[PDB]
RNA sequence: AAACCGGGCACUACGGUGAGACGUGAAAACACCCGAUCCCAUUCCGACCUCGAUAUGUGGAAUCGUCUUGCGCCAUAUGUACUGAGAUUGUUCGGGAGACAUGGUCCAAGCCCGGUGA
C-alpha cells in the first residue's frame, strides 16, 4: 500500500440476527463508530394464482 | 516472446578477466570471483562455510551480505586482485543484498571495473 | 471369514466463538491500524456533517452482549452445548460396545456391526438413528471414514473375534438439546476430557481429533 | 482472530480434505482475490461515481486509458469486503453465478439500500447503475467453488 | 438536480489532505531543490497551512495513547477476551514496529505449521482408512460428497447468542407479515 | 581419501524446445507454505519483485529424476531437377540439390562450496 493514496479507516460493530458480535473495518465516513443491528427485512413477496383469486369471491 | 540467450560483455581493448557473481538463497548468501580464461573459481565467500556459518547469527540478510562481502574484499586483496568487474543475473539490481555486497567490497577496497 | 466390521460416528459440536489470539497477533494488528492511520486521506468536517446532521434520540435501547463464560461452564455442568463455547464438544454414550470384555457399561461412540447395507455410510445414519432418535439437525460429512481400528487378538485375550471399527463424522446444525436413548447416560466432552475418560487410546485419538 | 478467515481455516479446510479426494492438503483450494469494476453505462466524470466506488472498496481504484476502471482488493481488505457482503447478503436472495473457479455477484443500488452502514451519505450512490463483484478462487472445479461458496454463505435463519 | 456545491464537496473529499506527507527521497531532492529555487507547490502551501495550525495530533494521531480494536465500550477487554494484564505495551513507532512485526511472524509461522501437520495426519490415516475395506464397500467409499454445506450451521465470532433474541425477532417479523398490505 | 549426492559457474541443439505417465525431498541442500513494520514493488493491489521469519510441514506451482513421444537438429543413401568445361546442331567428362527413404537424440566433460562417507 502506497502512502497519501488511500483513505482512511474506521472501526463499526455489527450485531447478527442472534445477537453476536462482530468487529469490522470501515472508510472513515462517520465521526465515531456505531453499532449496526440485522433484522429479519426478507420481504418476500407473493401472488395469487387465478384460481386463488376465483376462490376468494365466488364461494 | 521468446527471451533469447544472455551474452558476456563485448571486448572492447582490455581483457578484465576476474568477473564476481552473486547467489542469495532462503537460508545463506555465495559471492564468486570468477577467473574467465580458465573458467575456474579465483575466489569465494559464503555463509555456508564451515569456518563463517557458526560465526554468525543471521546467515541470510542484509547484514550477512555485507559481512559476506567485507571478508571477500579482504580475501581478494590478500590474493592480490586490484579490481572486479560484476556481473548482475536476470532479476538483480542495485538493492538490498546486491547492493550490501557491492558496497562492502567497494569499501574493502577493491577497484570496480 | 473375517467380517462384522463396526461403523462408529464421531457427533460433535463446533466452537460457537473464537478463541483467544495471542497478544503479539494482537498488539501489532492495533499497532498496524494505528501507524497505516497516519498516512491516510482524512475526509472533511463538512463530509461527515452530513451524518453529524442525521443525530437523534429513538427509543434508546442499549446493546449488551452475552458473556463469553456460560453457568453451565462455572457450575462444570456436562450434557449441556452450552459450556465450553471456544472449544469443540464431543458426544459419548455409555453402555456395552460390541467388545465383550465384560458385562459391565463403558465410555464409547455410537456404533452399529454391518450386515446387509451398501455403504457404512447408511449403516452409520442408523447407528445414531439407534441413539439420538432422528436425523434432522445433523450433518454427516464424507462417503469415506476418517480412521479406522483394526482390533486382533492378543496373549491376555484370545476369546473376540478379529474386526474393524471405521470411524465416520458427524455434526449438529443447530440443535441445543438432544433426546438420547439405547444407553444408560451420556456427556458433551472436550478433547482433553476425552482423552482424560480413554487412557488408552490417547495416542490414537490425539492423531484423530484435530485440536 | 477474524472472523472470516479463521472460520475457513478451522471448519472448511478439514472438511473439504474429508469430502472430496485430495493427495495432499495443499491442494485444497483458497481464496485470493476480489475484483471490483463498474457497470457499462457511466459518466467518467462526476465525483459520485469515483466516490461510490472508493467508499465500499477502502483503497483507490485504477483508471486506464479512462475508458476502463478497476480496484482489485488482496489479504485482510479483500477479506473485510467479503464479511461485510456476506452479512448484508443475509437481509435478502442476490443471485450469484458460478464459474469454473470464480464467483459472479452483481453489486446493485439495492445492496448499497439494504447497507446499514450505507443508508446515510445515499445521494452518493444514487444515479449508479452498480458495479460487477469477482470474488476468485483457487479452484480445479465447477463444483469446487460450489461447495466453498455454499460454506461460505451462512446464515442463522432457515 | 445535482448541486454544484456537493460535487464541490466531492472533490474536497477525493483531494483530502494526510496527516503526515510521507515523500521518496528521490522526490524530497526535488522537494528541496525546489525550496532552493523558491518555488512553493500546491501540496506543500497545503501542508504548511496544517502545520501553521497543528499537524499530525490535530488529526487524531497519537503514539502514546492508540486507538483500540472496535467501537467505545466494546473493546477486547471490556467483552473479556483479554485481561489487561495479558496486554503487550508499545507506541505508535518503527522500533517497536520492528519488533511486534517479527514477533507476530514467529507467532503466525508457528501456528500455521501446526496446522498443516495436523491436517497431514489426518489426510495420511484417512488414505489408510480407505484401503482396509472390501471390494464393493470401497469403491462406494471412493465417491466424492457433493452435497452443500448446510445453512443453517452457524460461524463463530466474538460473542455467543443471545438467548432471547433470535425468537424475538422472528416473532416481530411475522407480526409485521401478519395480514396482508393495502394496494 | 576416493566415490556419491545438493547448490553456483563453465561446456552444448545427437547436448534444443513442448506434451503425457510413473516417482523423489537423503539428520543435508533448493523451493513453497507465513507477514507487509522499515528498504523495494503496484500508473489500484505483497499478483510480480523486495524485505523479514520458518527444530520441520509439503513437493499441490516451479525444481530433480525414469521412460514414451511431437517439432526440430545430426548422419547417410538411391534416383531426378539443375549446372561448369566441350558443339557428333551438345552421343563426352565433372559437381549435385529440394522433396522422399533409413537411423540416432550419443561419447567425453573442468572449478568452488556444503553433506554422507570418513
Ligand atoms: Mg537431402
Amino acid at each position: 500500500m502506497k502512502k497519501g493514496v488511500h483513505p482512511q479507516m474506521q472501526w463499526i460493530s455489527y450485531v447478527t440476527q442472534s445477537g453476536r458480535l462482530m468487529h469490522v473495518m470501515m472508510t472513515r465516513i462517520h465521526h465515531v463508530g456505531k453499532v449496526y443491528h440485522f433484522g429479519a427485512k426478507r420481504q418476500l413477496a407473493q401472488s395469487i394464482g387465478q384460481i386463488a383469486k376465483f376462490k376468494r369471491r365466488f364461494n | 516472446v521468446i527471451p533469447p540467450a544472455v551474452r558476456p560483455p563485448r571486448l572492447f581493448d582490455y581483457l578484465k578477466p576476474y568477473v564476481l557473481k552473486m547467489h542469495f538463497t532462503n537460508k545463506f548468501v555465495h559471492a564468486q570471483v570468477i577467473h574467465s580464461p580458465t573458467a575456474t573459481v579465483a575466489c569465494a565467500a559464503s555463509s555456508q562455510e564451515k569456518a563463517l556459518r557458526e560465526t554468525m547469527g543471521v546467515t541470510r540478510d542484509v547484514a550477512a551480505a555485507s559481512k559476506i562481502g567485507k571478508i571477500l574484499g579482504e580475501r581478494l586483496l590478500m590474493k592480490d586482485i586490484p579490481a572486479v568487474a560484476i556481473h548482475m543475473k536476470k532479476e538483480q539490481r542495485y538493492h538490498g543484498k546486491v547492493k550490501a555486497v557491492i558496497d562492502s567490497v567497494r569499501e574493502a577496497g577493491v577497484k570496480l571495473l | 471369514s473375517s467380517d462384522k466390521i463396526v461403523a462408529s460416528v464421531l457427533f460433535e459440536r463446533l466452537r460457537v466463538v473464537i478463541p483467544k489470539p495471542d497478544p503479539a497477533v494482537y498488539a501489532f494488528q492495533e499497532f498496524k491500524f494505528n501507524w497505516q492511520q497516519q498516512f491516510r486521506r482524512r475526509y472533511p468536517d463538512e463530509f461527515l456533517d452530513i451524518a453529524k446532521n442525521r443525530a437523534k434520540g429513538e427509543y434508546q435501547m442499549d446493546y449488551v452482549p452475552a458473556p463469553r463464560i456460560t453457568e453451565a461452564d462455572k457450575n462444570n455442568d456436562r450434557k449441556s452445548l452450552y459450556r465450553a463455547l471456544d472449544k469443540k464438544l464431543y458426544l459419548l454414550i455409555f453402555g456395552k460396545p460390541f467388545g465383550a470384555t465384560s458385562d459391565k457399561p463403558v465410555w464409547h461412540f455410537p456404533e452399529k456391526v454391518y450386515d446387509s447395507e451398501p455403504t457404512l455410510r447408511k449403516c452409520a445414519e442408523s447407528a445414531l438413528k439407534s441413539v439420538v432418535g432422528d436425523l434432522t439437525h445433523t450433518y454427516f460429512v464424507g462417503n469415506a471414514p476418517m480412521a479406522h481400528m483394526a482390533i486382533q487378538p492378543t496373549e491376555e485375550m484370545p476369546d473376540l473375534p478379529s474386526y474393524k471399527r471405521f470411524f465416520f463424522k458427524c455434526s449438529v446444525v443447530a440443535a441445543s438439546k438432544y433426546d438420547i436413548s439405547n444407553c444408560e447416560d451420556f456427556v458433551w466432552v472436550t478433547k482433553d476430557e476425552l482423552l482424560e475418560f480413554f487412557p488408552e487410546q490417547a495416542e490414537f485419538f490425539n492423531k484423530m481429533i484435530i485440536s | 482472530m477474524f472472523p472470516l478467515n479463521f472460520h475457513y481455516e478451522d471448519v472448511l479446510r478439514q472438511d473439504l480434505l474429508l469430502k472430496l479426494n485430495y493427495a495432499n492438503v495443499m491442494e485444497v483450494p483458497g481464496l485470493c482475490e476480489i475484483r471490483v469494476v463498474p457497470k457499462a453505462p457511466y459518466n467518467f466524470i462526476i465525483k459520485n461515481g469515483k466516490l461510490a466506488m472508493e467508499i465500499p472498496c477502502g483503497q483507490k481504484f485504477i483508471q486506464t486509458q479512462d475508458l476502463a476502471r478497476q480496484s482489485t482488493l488482496r489479504g485482510h481488505g479483500m477479506s473485510n469486503f467479503l464479511v461485510r457482503i456476506l452479512t448484508v447478503m443475509s437481509l435478502l436472495d442476490f443471485p450469484v453465478e458460478i464459474r469454473k473457479n470464480s464467483i459472479q455477484f452483481s453489486m446493485e443500488t439495492e445492496f448499497c439500500e439494504f447497507s446499514p452502514e450505507l443508508e446515510d451519505h445515499f445521494e452518493i450512490f444514487e444515479h449508479i447503475r452498480g458495479f460487477n463483484v469477482t470474488i476468485i478462487t483457487s479452484a480445479n472445479t465447477q463444483d469446487e467453488t460450489l461447495l466453498l461458496w455454499s460454506g461460505f454463505l451462512q446464515k442463522d435463519e432457515g | 438536480r445535482i448541486s454544484d456545491e456537493k460535487q464541490k464537496l466531492y472533490e474536497q473529499c477525493l483531494n483530502a489532505p494526510c496527516p503526515v506527507r510521507s515523500l521518496t527521497p528521490k522526490e524530497a531532492e526535488r522537494e528541496a531543490q525546489r525550496e532552493k529555487l523558491g518555488l512553493i507547490s500546491k501540496d506543500k502551501q497545503r501542508d504548511m497551512e496544517i502545520q501553521k495550525k497543528g499537524g499530525a495530533a490535530a488529526m487524531g494521531i497519537n503514539t502514546d495513547e492508540p486507538m483500540r480494536i472496535g467501537t467505545a465500550g466494546l473493546d477486547y477487554v471490556s467483552l473479556g477476551i483479554f485481561s489487561a494484564d495479558e496486554l503487550v505495551k508499545y507506541k505508535v513507532t518503527a522500533e517497536d514496529g520492528e519488533r511486534l512485526a517479527k514477533e507476530n511472524s514467529k507467532v503466525l509461522m508457528r501456528e500455521h505449521r501446526e496446522r498443516r501437520a495436523a491436517e497431514t495426519v489426518l489426510l495420511n490415516m484417512k488414505k489408510a482408512a480407505i484401503e482396509a475395506l472390501p471390494e464393493k464397500l470401497k469403491m462406494a467409499a471412493l465417491e466424492p460428497d457433493l452435497t452443500p454445506f448446510p445453512a443453517n450451521r452457524g460461524m463463530a465470532t466474538l460473542t455467543p447468542p443471545i438467548e432471547g433474541y433470535l425468537e424475538k425477532v422472528m416473532d416481530a417479523a411475522k407480526k409485521s407479515s401478519s395480514k396482508e398490505k393495502l394496494r
